[PDB]
This record gives structure tokens, sequence and C-alpha cells, in this order.
């Protein structure tokens, strides 16, 4: 039961039920608790899928899953405590985050991420406000809520996945398969945003999100992205962006940071890095484990 | 191909770990194979009823051996159990699973809403949550990318023997799902094709035709003794086109090896 926890305070809600902040009574451990409400439909498909696979994963840039607790009308996910989110840390930093910080959490997201996919499963909502950090320089993955185990090959999986900002373009365009190569886009995304500290593609809406992504990278075409012409959602009407240099779109950063970001946010999604290949990128040749000074 | 070996070598690790007990249904005081079969069988009108994926129907069988491999249960409490693990594995697996008033539906008001309820929270803390299971289809869509050329006939077969092994607890839950879905490949491949497991896949699993002969007599049985078998609801599922109505089609009546 929840007897021996005291809960701090709210600290907010992602992809499924609300999530405290807490602290255990007997043995001090600050922790996280997830509350789920028993829509009578039993246990959700996100609590049982976040379940499984979360105690599958034992990494240390995944979040720690430490316990589960059934109040017959309630169930609990109890998490280890970090500091705060990454959105909070970048709504924080006027300042900045320093480059050997931005590799470096970036080298440890990729970690965490060949992780997931080695272990045949896809994260479908990597955006910042997911990513979790320490005082200590650590960075994990957290919210398995929109997870899943795929299979090989992959089949149709669920359409609605990735907040819009993060979106992959073959979501977007509504290829009916889709695989890994979703979450590293959305992790393209969230290292461009760690540089200029603002997100790369802020759509209000599919057709926007499409649009912004054009804007940036050109429009596809079959020459670029074999096959993109007769993607369902498709339009011959889209207008023809030209595609603008790296140097543009995230200013700050040196040679291999544009290489790497290029290869994260390529069209086609076979054709885009893999989070295992992209841990020897010479980006990361210089790479440490600074704090990030936080609070 | 990216992240393929790791998986498979990851699924073979896990395959292990959601083994369910070999001889359980002999510590079981009130049920027999007979029933399970029955209820395996139920499954796959379920299954078909709500067009839900083999995957679950596989997912849902696991759930029931790892749960029966530790608590007794009573003939008619049997259904409650598989009802529960079936809605498990479509809330796991499907985009679109049933609502829990449709599994309430087809028991036929055997059971209701909150047994079925409660029964879902026991199968939970029993099985702890691990529900991510490696199952016979897993392997079969895998080994299938080693086809040269893919046939459709083949991939049918395949699916079809291996979803035979689910109804029988003697002798299939001995033999891993890799395995099984070994010997449902190559069997599969050798009716159709006349071909056999390929040396692409000796080199990905380790598994020879040496090694999968023990499982590949059994499967040859139970494929040769189909038409016979008390239980027919995937005979009649692979019989539609959706299948290539591989179901029908003649097994060989031998293997040379
Ligand atoms: O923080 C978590 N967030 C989850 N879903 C999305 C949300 C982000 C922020 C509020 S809701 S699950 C989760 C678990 C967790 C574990 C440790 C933490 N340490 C510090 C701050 C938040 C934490 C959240
Ligand atoms: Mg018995």
């Amino acid at each position: 039961s929840m007897e021996n926890f005291q809960k701090v305070e709210k600290i907010g809600e992602g992809t499924y039920g609300v999530v405290y902040k807490a602290r255990n009574k007997l043995t001090g451990e600050v922790v996280a608790l997830k509350k789920i409400r028993l829509e009578t439909e039993g246990v959700p498909s996100t609590a049982i899928r976040e379940i499984s696979l979360l105690k599958e994963l034992n990494h240390p840039n995944i979040v720690k899953l430490l316990d589960v607790i059934h109040t017959e009308n309630k169930l609990y996910l109890v998490f280890e405590f970090l500091s705060m989110d990454l959105k909070d840390f970048m709504d924080a930093s006027l300042t900045g985050i320093p480059l050997p910080l931005i590799k470096s959490y970036l080298f440890q997201l990729l970690q965490g991420l060949a992780f997931c996919h080695s272990h045949r499963v896809l994260h479908r909502d990597l955006k910042p406000q997911n990513l979790l950090i320490n005082t200590e320089g650590a960075i994990k993955l957290a919210d398995f809520g929109l997870a899943r185990a795929f299979g090989v090959p992959v089949r149709t999986y669920t359409h609605e996945v990735v907040t819009l900002w993060y979106r992959a373009p073959e979501i977007l365009l509504g290829c009916k398969y889709y695989s890994t190569a979703v979450d590293i886009w959305s992790l393209g995304c969230i290292f461009a945003e760690m540089v200029t500290r603002r997100a790369l593609f802020p759509g209000d809406s599919e057709i926007d999100q499409l649009f912004r992504i054009f804007r940036t990278l050109g429009t596809p075409d079959e020459v670029v992205w074999p096959g993109v012409t007769s993607m369902p959602d498709y339009k011959p009407s889209f207008p023809k962006w030209a595609r603008q240099d790296f140097s543009k779109v995230v200013p700050p950063l040196d040679e291999d940071g544009r290489s790497l970001l290029s290869q994260m946010l390529h069209y086609d999604p076979n054709k885009r890095i893999s989070a295992k290949a992209a841990l020897a990128h010479p980006f990361f040749q210089d790479v440490t484990k600074p704090v990030p000074h936080l609070r | 191909p990216d992240y393929h070996e790791d998986i498979h070598t990851y699924l073979r690790e896990m395959e292990v770990k959601c083994k369910p007990k070999v001889g359980y249904m002999k510590k079981q005081p009130d049920i027999t194979n007979s029933m399970r079969a029955i209820l395996v069988d139920w499954l796959v009108e379920v299954g078909e009823e709500y067009k839900l994926q083999n995957e679950t129907l596989h997912l849902a069988v696991n759930y029931i051996d790892r749960f029966l491999s530790s608590m007794s249960v009573l003939r008619g409490k049997l259904q409650l159990v598989g009802t529960a693990a079936m809605l498990l594995a479509s809330k796991f697996e499907e985009i679109y699973p049933p609502e829990v008033a449709e599994f309430v539906y087809i028991t036929d008001d055997t059971y209701t809403k909150k047994q079925v309820l409660r029964m879902e929270h026991l199968v939970l803390k029993v099985l702890t949550f691990d529900l991510a299971a490696p199952t016979v289809n897993q392997f079969l869509t895998q080994y299938f990318l080693h086809q040269q050329p893919a046939n459709c006939k083949v991939e049918s077969l395949a699916m079809f023997l291996g979803e035979l092994s689910l109804i029988d607890a003697d002798p299939y839950l001995k033999y891993l799902p890799s395995v099984i879905a070994g010997a449902a490949f190559h069997l599969a491949l050798y009716t159709v094709t006349g071909q056999s497991w390929p040396e692409s896949l000796i080199r990905k699993t380790g598994y020879t035709l040496e090694s999968l002969k023990p499982c590949l007599m059994d499967l040859h049985q139970t494929y040769l003794k189909a038409p016979q078998h008390a239980q027919q609801s995937i005979r009649e599922k692979y019989k539609n086109s959706k299948y290539h109505g591989v179901s029908l089609l003649n097994p060989p009546e031998t293997l040379n090896l």
C-alpha cells in the first residue's frame, strides 16, 4: 500500500496518469509516483506496456522503475527521482546550455535509445519533457506510456504516434510501416533544440508541421526519398521549398555537429542514422560528462 | 540490417525466461491437456470473430501456460483465466483491442465484467506484469526473411503449423518458440517447394535439421493427423483465402530427414 509514501507535490501529467514527487517515510528515499485511476476498462494498455518494458530495460540512461502497487482503485508506478525534466531545464536556462553538456546529453540519449531498439522497443514519445536529468550529469529516457515491443519486420502500428513537433515525416505522410527511425528523428529535433534554445519544427497542425520541415530540409522528391510522391498523405500541390545550408539551421554547430544532425534528420528512414551507428560519429570524439550546475 | 541480430539474440534469451513449466498439467488437480486444447481452440474462434492478430493469440496462450504453471484452477474457471489472458494480450499487442464488454459477451454470460477485471489483476500479479513474451510468430516473421524468394503459401503454412502447436501441450510445451518456428518453417517450405531449412538460417539460429528433428517429427504427426483432431478451428481459419487455403494442402508422407 501507500502507507509508507508521503506525497510532496504534483509535478505534471505525461502520456497517461499524474506524476507526483513523494518520499518513502521509512528509508527517506525521494521517489516519483505515477498514479492511474482504474475509465473502468481495467488496467490500461499504456500502463501494461510501460510496466513490462521498463522491467525488461535496465540501463543507466533509462529511468528506473522501483515498484508497482495496487490499492484496488488505483495503480501506482514508483520510479527513482532525479532532478527535473529537460524542458524544465531549458526554460530555466538567458544563459544557454554549454556545448560539452549538449554533446554529453546527446551521447547518453543515443545509448539509452540504442538499448531500447536492440531490445525491440520503440519509445514513440521522445521529447524534452520525457527526458530526465540529475545533478551529476546523467540524462535518462522516461515515460514509456506510448512505447511498444515491435517485431522484425514491423507490421503496421498505431498511427497517432509522437507529439507533433517531434513527429517524423514518414508518420505525417502516412507510411503503413514505421520503425526505429522515428525515435532518431525525435532526437534530432531535440539535439537542434538544445543548441538553438527553441523547437526546430513548432507546428500547430500536421500540414503546418510538414511545411515547416520542408522549408528547412527541402520538399522531398523521388531522388531524395524514393517512394515519397506515392505516400498516402503526400500531395502533388505541396509547395517546393529548396533545401538550406545546415550552417544556417543550427549556426553555432561545428562541422561534425552539422553532419550528425543531417544524418539524424534524413528524410528516408532506411538511410537515417541508427542510434547505434551515431555513437561512433566523430562529433563525440571529445565527449565528457559535465555537471548541469542547475537549480 | 540494423538491430535484427541484437533482437534475435535478445528474443532467444527471453524465450527461456518466459518459458512455462513443462509438466504443470500433471500438478493441476482438476484440468487436463484436452481441456486446455478446448480453451485454445476457443481463443482461435475469438481471434477470428474480433479479427485479432495471430501474435495476440500466441501471447494469450503463453500467459495462460505461465499462469497455470503456478496457480491451480478448477475446470469451470479455466475460461475466465483464458478470457482475461486474451484481454491483456489484446491490450498489449492490438492497435484497437476489443472492449471488456465484448470479452464478457463471447463468454456467453458465463462470467461477469467484475470477474473478468479481477482475473485480469490476478493474472498480472501472477505474471508480475511481464507480458512481452517471445512467440513462435515472432521467430517465424524473422525466418521468413530468409526465403529465396518469398513465397506466400510457405508463410501461411508455417503460420498454420505453428498455430496447431498451441493446441497440444503434449508435446509442444517442451519446445521453445524458436524451435517450433524452425520446425514449422522447414515443414512448410518442404510441403510447398520441396526445399529445406536453409544454410542462412543455420548461420543465424545455429539450429540444423538434426537439431530440429525431434520437434519436426512431432509436428509432422500433428500435421498428418490434423483433420481427425477433436479441435478444428485452426483448420477452418486457414481454409480462408486470407491464408491462401493452405490447410487444404496435402501434407507429405515422408520427410527424408
Ligand atoms: O517525469 C516523468 N514524466 C513522466 N511522464 C511525462 C512527464 C514529465 C514531467 C511530468 S510528467 S513518467 C516520469 C517519472 C519520473 C521519474 C523521476 C523524476 N525525477 C525528477 C522529475 C520528474 C521525474 C519523473
Ligand atoms: Mg491434470
